């Protein structure tokens, strides 16, 4: 539902850009409910290039 | 928690200033993210650019560490994310955040202001509980209200 709010807490933050990157490296699993939250660009993987959306977010260019 | 002070600098106009970003009450499992939101007043301040602290310990800093500047927003956004996966470049100590560069536009003060704030987390994604001191460039030009010293 809510994108990018990998964690859930209905906020989007760093904290869900680290548990991303952490998911992608494989440090952390996801929850299948955060990992539809966490396909920020809805294309049926989670990746890297979800981590650079993400970052793009946070850092208010998109 | 954590405290993120604003430095507060002087200078003259016409030229750079550097504005550090301290950081205190690092927590003791590091900060593993953090992501805020800055003000400032392009009429007196144009911020040329923001470099890394000395407490962001990645060995190629920019991919732990990115910034931007938007002048029409009159905002600068800060993102750190420790890039190891591993907690590895996480800060773990007190010190400097990042140094804001910045010419003098005017004389009247530039102040830079907390605007807002994501989330500081720790190493096992513990948010913390965070306060900002405001700083910025020449805090007490003013025109004289009484004949003092
Ligand atoms: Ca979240
Ligand atoms: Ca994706």
């Amino acid at each position: 539902v809510l994108l990018g709010d990998v964690n859930g807490d209905g906020t989007i933050n760093s904290t869900d850009l680290t548990m991303l990157k952490r998911s992608v490296l494989r440090a952390i699993t996801l929850t299948d409910d955060a990992k539809a939250r966490a396909d920020v660009d809805k294309n049926g993987s989670i990746n890297a290039a979800d981590v650079l959306l993400l970052s793009r977010y946070l850092l208010r260019v998109i | 928690g954590v405290v993120v002070e604003i430095g507060k600098v002087t200078g003259s106009v016409g030229t750079t200033v550097e504005i550090p970003v301290y950081f205190r009450g690092v927590p003791s499992k590091g900060i593993a993210n953090c992501d805020f939101v800055f003000r400032y007043d392009p009429n007196v301040l144009e911020i040329i650019g923001i470099d890394p602290g000395d407490i962001i310990v990645d060995p190629n800093p920019t991919k732990s560490f990115d910034t931007a500047i938007y002048p029409d927003r009159k905002i600068i956004v800060f993102l750190f994310a420790e890039d190891s996966g591993t907690g590895a470049y996480a800060i773990t100590k007190d010190g400097v955040f990042a140094k804001i560069r910045a010419t003098v536009k005017s004389s009247a003060p530039g102040y830079i202001t907390f605007d807002e704030v994501g989330g500081f987390a720790d190493n096992d994604l513990v948010e913390q509980k965070v306060s900002f001191i405001d700083g910025g460039v020449n805090v007490g030009n003013a025109t004289p209200t009484k004949l003092e010293h």
